[PDB]
């Protein structure tokens, strides 16, 4: 039982510290988009209508 | 190498559904740029709106 | 199943505890558990077994009148509040056959002489079913009552269960 | 296995043709009898959703 | 779809052609690679599903249930491989042949736009299932249990099939998205009350609508483990989905052909409840309580409002979830002392402790503890369901209270009390078991943090 | 932050300390200490993620639909309008629900900060949501889990017939 | 009659008390609950759970918030209704009789 939970807890964070620290850079090196107007003759792209740059990235990438 | 060429199976067949996936949306443009909601001009330099 | 000595013996017990249950104070207990005591002799040597039946019969629906709806039980007795609390903590021995190598290696000495205790039952079996097989009519056991070992280095039959059972406060 | 494939694709691709045809045929034929036809075919007048009504059901 | 449907497939291939000791592995990790990319089937709109083509469709219904069919793939195979170990290498490499052709066919049933291709991957089905209940089924009961789960269904689809025929031929299309715009009232008539019943009976069958249930205890105590998990995670959501599909072209006739059903429902879940306190197999237990489980979505689907629908969704995921983290906990104590019977070894907490931890986590979803994705479900239905007509709320608390009883009943006889004193052959939890369980409950928990995503189109 | 006519506040009115005790308040020497060790060190790693963030600015916008015909505007059958008519009518459906929760949220913090005074100094927002709620039952309530903008539009006509006959006999 | 015996039950610690329970080969046991471990937790759980947290506005719901402030803003500076009980404008609209 005691190795179940170490390898459990050893694999969650094999990724999950990587991610909790890429999360935290992005969101202080990079930040959020700022709400603007649509630029008159501009037309955005899909993923240019979320704010979060993950999300923006999800859209412009997968979806 | 010939152990762990099956590993490749897998990966492929999804690149290659990604793939069939991309043509067959090919197959139904009839109204790319042509909705009511979304028909616009195309921009400058732009081909199609999308594919 | 019970002989009538058996019978008039538990409900002589069975009305102190409940006299006791109710009287609480010993000097008062005392006092009553001895009034009692002199009708169980009153009739001690009654030697008509019919008559002593009845006796025994109409004591026993006084008690059922007089009994304690809420008698003191010992803590550990059944229905007491301690009956039972320790089972979950009584674990068998066989489970220490799956422990890993590792755990074992922190308790070297007690694993030895447990080697020396597994040896002992392995080297004493076939003995102890032989020694049934032999002390057992044709027609099976007529009771659960099990025999002594008869000879030197021999271990009573059926032992291992007993001797090695968890202790009463295991942990 | 080679030929076994080769087979199947042979007699396939012409099963496919006239399985093709049978299906064109069929069109073909319909188109001209609806053409031959239009009173059994008229062209009506559709209505909007405005102008017809349908009872309401609520689900309640 | 054919992102998913030809790495699916590539399954087969890839497990014939691994080494020889190599096919639990291989198998194991490429389907759970394809779990992970049927995440992108989370692009949904707020007003249009997502069209791939012609042939198949995504919306908030589907995806859920497609994400919990790839997931429970890997899962049946870490769920199998130990009880077969002693089979033959080519039928080890044919089950695991049936376990792929059935994820094929399902998600292929659940993104079906046209309705007639949704009867054919749905029967289809049946072949991989029945093969595993009686192939690889441990007792002389699996082939009975095979005959009744094969004529039950096509006893309810046969009419099915005629009267989407049927439908096609009046309205043109069976195309669902079409149908969404071509639908017309159905009027009464005693010709529309039987095209009712053939578009739902078949669907009853699956659930199962108590009375029609009989068949899902039989199977559950014959088939093997992957054969349970499946069973109970995704097949009988089969029916739940194909109800709240087709209950679109039924109205209004469904305001009063749904009472019987209703009826049978609310008073079933009440009676299997109660039959859960008596029961004296483990796994019938859980099937029973599946049946029970199963009544509230019927009776969320028939009363067609979007709270009821929110809480259908919800609950069919919560239990697919639940009830099959139940049969791989029952199935890892039979794997060591080869008896259903649920007082036959007793006090297991005392000789595994983690895996008790387990048995009270899955017994707490399965009565339904807030907050878990269990409780919103039911919430959600039991709310819908006052409002329908109050007085359902006794029903609905009387079962609750019902439910929570045989939830612990089973906790407490399994793991509580004093150990059986000669079963000696239990032996500490392997990490294939402790990662299976984990594999259940941390999807289900971590949903909570997110319900939308599996509360359907009417969220 | 947000736009203050949508999510309306009053003019906060704080009275101003007024002892009448020798003894030090130990909620002012507290709010100081707070600031001190709290706010500050916190204010200061704001300001450098701040100062990052200007750094690298970019936008995001808001989506515009372009309205198109509904479905009264649809003939019978026609797929290709109604499905662009229904989408409409979907979109608007999920901006009714917001609308009706921004007005849920001005009552609720109305609620709580007019503090026993509610009932009365409330009362300009319940009317209002009592008004919204009315408007939304009697758009979208009743048309059931299989709603489009047909049975919308079929309720409707049933209420204004009604409304007609009631007219007509009055 | 001519039948095998029923074998016994093989306990898989026995031979290997290291097992994790997936294979009796040591080695391929090893490695079979690495793929699951990983791609089970360090892949599809941790990153599909973050995959899940950053989907861009699942169903457009924040987009509606803002379009109903952006129309609330609008309606009440204008003094019109904040909403309205017909949902389709009745000129288009033709009852019959
Ligand atoms: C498990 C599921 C995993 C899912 C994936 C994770 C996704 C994710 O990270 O989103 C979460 C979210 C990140 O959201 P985000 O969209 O990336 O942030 C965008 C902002 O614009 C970002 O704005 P920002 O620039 O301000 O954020 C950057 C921030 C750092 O922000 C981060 O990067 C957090 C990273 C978290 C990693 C994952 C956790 O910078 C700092 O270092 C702040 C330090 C302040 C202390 C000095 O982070 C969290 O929510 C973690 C906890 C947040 C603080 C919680 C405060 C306590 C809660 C109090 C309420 C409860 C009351 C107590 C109840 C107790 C019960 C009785
Ligand atoms: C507190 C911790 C912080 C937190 O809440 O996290 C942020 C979020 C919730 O908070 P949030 O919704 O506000 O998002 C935070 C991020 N921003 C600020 C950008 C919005 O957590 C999650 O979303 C976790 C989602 C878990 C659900 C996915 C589980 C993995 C699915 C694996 C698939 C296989 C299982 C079978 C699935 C069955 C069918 C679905
Ligand atoms: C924790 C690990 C998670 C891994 C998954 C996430 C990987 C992506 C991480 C974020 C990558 C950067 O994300 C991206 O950043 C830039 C802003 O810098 C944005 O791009 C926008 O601003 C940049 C300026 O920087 C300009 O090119 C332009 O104005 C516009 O494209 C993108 O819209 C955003 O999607
Ligand atoms: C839950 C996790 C799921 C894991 C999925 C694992 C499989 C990964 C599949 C990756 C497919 C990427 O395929 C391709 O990637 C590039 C960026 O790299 C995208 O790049 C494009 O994005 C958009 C598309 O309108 C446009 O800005 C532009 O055309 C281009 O930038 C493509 O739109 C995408 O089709
Ligand atoms: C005319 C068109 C024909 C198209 C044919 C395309 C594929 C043709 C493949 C020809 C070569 C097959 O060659 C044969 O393959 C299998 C697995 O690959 C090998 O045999 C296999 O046995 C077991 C699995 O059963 C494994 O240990 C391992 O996969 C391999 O040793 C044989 O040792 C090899 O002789
Ligand atoms: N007698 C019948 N009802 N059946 C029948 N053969 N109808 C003839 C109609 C038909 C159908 C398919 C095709 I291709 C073609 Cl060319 C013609």
């Amino acid at each position: 039982d005691k190795r179940f939970l170490k390898l459990l807890r050893f694999y969650i964070l094999l990724t999950g510290i990587p991610v909790a620290i890429g999360i935290t850079l992005i969101n202080v090196f990079i930040g959020e988009a700022e709400l603007a107007e649509i630029p008159e003759g501009y037309v955005p792209e899909h993923w240019e209508y979320f704010k979060h740059p993950i999300s923006r990235w999800i859209a412009r990438t997968f979806f | 190498v010939r152990d762990h060429w099956v590993h490749v199976l897998v990966p492929m067949g999804f690149v290659f559904g990604y793939y069939l996936d991309r043509k067959n949306d090919e197959k139904l443009t009839a109204f790319r740029n042509k909705s009511l909601l979304y028909k616009r001009e195309l921009k400058p330099n732009e081909e199609v709106t999308w594919k | 199943y019970l002989t009538h000595q058996q019978k008039v013996l538990r409900l002589y017990k069975r009305a102190l505890r409940h006299l006791e249950s109710w009287c609480i104070h010993r000097d008062k207990y005392r006092y009553f558990a001895c009034l009692l005591r002199a009708r169980f002799d009153e009739h001690k040597n009654e030697k008509d077994m019919v008559k002593a039946t009845q006796l025994l019969r109409e004591a026993e629906e006084e008690f059922w009148h007089g009994q304690h709806p809420q008698p003191y039980i010992f803590p550990e007795s059944p229905g007491g509040t301690s009956y039972e609390r320790y089972e979950c903590y009584k674990v068998p021995e066989w489970c220490l056959d799956d422990w890993h190598p590792s755990e074992k290696a922190m308790y070297p000495d007690y694993f030895a002489k447990r080697e020396q205790w597994k040896k002992l039952r392995r080297e004493s079996w076939e003995r102890e079913v032989k020694q049934l097989q032999e002390e057992t009519p044709v027609g099976g056991p007529r009771t659960e009552a099990l025999p002594p070992a008869r000879k030197q280095g021999d271990l009573p039959p059926l032992w291992w269960h007993i001797v090695t059972r968890p202790r009463e406060r295991p942990m | 296995q080679l030929l076994y494939i080769t087979s199947f694709v042979f007699v396939g691709y012409y099963l496919l043709k006239r399985q093709d045809y049978m299906y064109a045929v069929r069109d073909h034929d319909m188109f001209s009898y609806i053409k031959s036809h239009p009173e059994d075919f008229p062209e009506k007048d559709k209505k909007t959703y405005g102008e017809v009504f349908e009872e309401f059901h609520p689900v309640r | 779809m054919l992102k998913y449907i030809i790495p699916t497939i590539m399954l087969m291939p890839l497990t014939w052609l691994s080494k020889n000791n190599m096919i639990w592995v291989n198998s194991t990790a490429h389907s759970l690679l394809i779990s992970f990319t049927s995440l992108l089937l989370m692009n949904q709109f707020g007003d249009n599903s997502l069209n791939f083509s012609l042939l198949f469709f995504s919306d908030s219904l589907s995806t859920p249930l497609l994400i919990l069919t790839m997931w429970l793939l890997p899962l049946m195979l870490m769920a199998s491989q130990h009880h077969l170990s002693k089979e033959n290498l080519t039928r080890k490499k044919l089950f695991i042949t049936m376990l792929i052709s059935l994820q094929l066919f399902l998600i292929m049933t659940f993104t079906a736009m046209e309705l007639i291709l949704f009867y054919i991957l749905f029967e289809a089905t049946l072949v991989p299932t029945l093969i595993i209940i009686t192939r690889w089924g441990n007792q002389t009961e699996r082939l009975n249990a095979g005959l009744y789960f094969l004529f039950y269904t096509l006893a309810g689809s046969l009419p099915l099939l005629v009267a989407l025929i049927y439908i096609q031929n009046t309205v043109g299309s069976l195309n669902f998205l079409m149908l969404q715009y071509w639908v017309q009232p159905v009027h009464n008539s005693w010709s529309n009350v039987f095209m009712w019943l053939a578009c739902m009976m078949a669907f009853m069958v699956k659930m199962p609508l108590y009375g029609l249930h009989l068949w899902l205890p039989k199977a559950h105590v014959e088939a093997p483990i992957a054969g349970s998990m499946v069973l109970a995670a995704v097949l009988l959501k089969l029916g739940g989905y194909g109800m709240l599909r087709i209950t679109l072209i039924l109205n209004p006739m469904t305001d009063f052909m749904a009472y019987p059903f209703i009826m049978l429902s609310l008073w079933g879940m009440i009676m299997t409840s109660s039959i859960c306190l008596r029961q004296t197999d483990l796994k019938s237990l859980i099937a029973y309580s599946s049946v029970s489980h199963m009544a509230l979505v019927i009776v969320a689907i028939l009363i067609q409002t979007p709270w009821s629908y929110m809480g259908a969704t919800a609950l069919m995921i919560a239990h697919g979830l639940t009830s099959s983290m139940l049969f791989c906990l029952a199935n890892s104590n039979y794997e060591r002392i080869h008896s259903r019977t649920m007082i036959l070894a007793r006090g297991l907490q005392t000789l595994l402790p983690l895996m008790a931890t387990w048995w009270l986590l899955a017994s707490l979803t399965n009565l339904a503890l807030p907050p878990t994705i269990n409780l919103i479900g039911e919430l959600f239905v039991v709310m819908s369901t006052f409002s329908w007509s109050n007085i359902t709320i006794i029903l609905m608390g009387v079962n609750m209270v019902i439910t929570a009883l045989y939830s612990l009943y089973m906790l407490i006889m399994t793991q509580r009390g004093k150990y059986t004193y000669h079963i000696n052959n239990i032996s500490p939890s392997f990490t294939r078991e402790n990662a299976l369980m984990s594999l259940h409950i941390l999807p289900l928990l971590l949903l909570t943090l997110n319900p939308k995503i599996i509360l359907g189109p009417l969220y | 932050s947000w736009d203050k006519d949508v999510y309306p506040e009053p003019p906060r009115r704080t009275p101003a300390p007024s002892p009448q005790t020798s003894l030090p308040n130990p909620i002012t020497y507290l709010t100081k200490a707070f600031d001190l060790l709290v706010d500050r060190p916190v204010t200061l790693v704001r300001e450098f993620i701040e100062r990052q963030h200007a750094k690298n600015k970019y936008y995001y916008y808001h989506r515009e639909f372009r309205r198109v015909p509904d479905i009264t505007e649809c003939q019978e059958k026609d797929v290709l309008c109604m499905f662009e008519a229904e989408m409409q009518w979907r979109r608007d459906y999920k901006v009714d629900q917001e609308i009706v929760n921004i007005i849920q949220e001005r009552l609720k913090a109305c609620q709580q900060r007019e503090g026993e005074s509610h009932r009365q100094n409330c009362a300009k927002e319940l009317e209002q949501f009592t008004q919204v709620v009315k408007a939304y039952q009697d758009r979208y309530h009743d048309l059931g889990a299989h709603y489009s903008a047909r049975k919308c539009l079929a309720k409707q006509k049933q209420r204004m017939l009604a409304e007609r006959k009631a007219a007509k006999e009055a | 009659w001519q039948e095998d015996p029923e074998p016994e039950d093989e306990n898989l610690y026995e031979k290997n008390p290291d097992s994790h329970g997936y294979d009796k080969d040591p080695a391929v046991d090893i490695w079979n609950m690495r793929v699951v471990f990983f791609f089970g937790f360090s892949i599809v759980l941790v990153l599909g759970s973050t995959f899940v947290a950053y989907l861009p506005d699942y169903r457009m719901q924040e987009w509606a918030r803002r379009e109903a402030e952006r129309l609330v803003k609008y309606r009440e500076a204008h003094g019109l209704p904040i909403m309205e009980s017909n949902c389709f404008d009745p000129s288009k609209i033709q009852l019959p009789e």
